[PDB]
């Protein structure tokens, strides 16, 4: 009974994962806390600079498919 | 200095500045407070504002 045709099922779902988030914007806030990873990541302006080594460009990401400097790989 | 034919008012106005006081009862007004919420825009070439 199950055909399966197409691919998408189990499939396009990580693509579009990948394929879906947008940047960040409107972050609430907490006044006890005042800090987090939360707002730190909304802050991160994510420079592109080179240390010259393999792992360390790589962690920079300046390897990067799109024209600005992403890193996380 | 003769005197005109007419007499004349002379009006203006003033401003004095004062040092006021407020009472307020209790109670007498409900408030609501929101969560705050912190956004980035103007993306300059230089610097961001928040």
């Amino acid at each position: 009974m199950k055909v399966q045709g197409s691919v998408d099922r189990r499939r396009l779902q990580r693509r579009i994962a990948g394929l879906l988030p947008p940047p960040a914007r409107r972050l609430n806030i907490s006044r006890g806390s005042e800090f987090t990873r939360d707002v730190r990541g909304l802050v991160e302006e994510h420079a592109q600079a080179s240390s010259l080594s393999a792992a360390a460009v790589w962690r920079a990401g300046l390897l990067a498919p799109g024209e600005v400097a992403v890193a996380g790989g | 200095k003769i005197h005109p034919g007419v007499a004349m008012t002379v009006v203006r106005t003033d401003e004095i500045l004062s040092e006021n006081i407020l009472f307020s009862s209790r109670a007498s007004t409900s408030m609501f407070i929101g969560t705050p919420n912190v956004s980035r825009r103007e993306a300059r070439v230089d610097a961001v504002t928040f």
